[PDB]
């Protein structure tokens, strides 16, 4: 991103309020997934999503 | 969708659709002017490479 380069997390193309600023028009934060049909608190990456 | 406001013409003002940038037209002017520095867009800004 025009921030820079993003390590542990996963792009969303989804839309929520911004937690952590990372900058640039992005913000991250933690995020537990149930969408993946697994298991929801440990995904399949890291839980840091962008 | 329309943009008639009873004959205030606000389309000097209010973005425009036919741009990239999106950025009315007194913004693109105001954009375009205060370039001695900044470029004027961030096409490259991101990465500086
Ligand atoms: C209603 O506003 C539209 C623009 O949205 C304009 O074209 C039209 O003349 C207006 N009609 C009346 C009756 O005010």
């Amino acid at each position: 991103t025009r921030a820079g380069c993003l390590i542990g997390a996963e792009y969303v193309n989804n839309s929520y309020e911004c937690d952590i600023p990372i900058g640039a028009g992005i913000c991250a934060s933690y995020q537990t997934q149930t969408k993946s049909h697994g298991s929801a608190s440990s995904v399949a990456s890291q839980s840091i999503i962008a | 969708p329309i943009k008639y406001f009873g004959g205030f013409n606000f389309s000097q003002i209010l973005p425009d659709p036919s741009k990239p940038s999106k950025r009315s037209p007194i913004e693109d002017l105001l954009f375009n002017k205060v370039t001695l520095a900044d470029a004027g867009f961030i096409k490259q800004y991101g990465d500086c490479l």
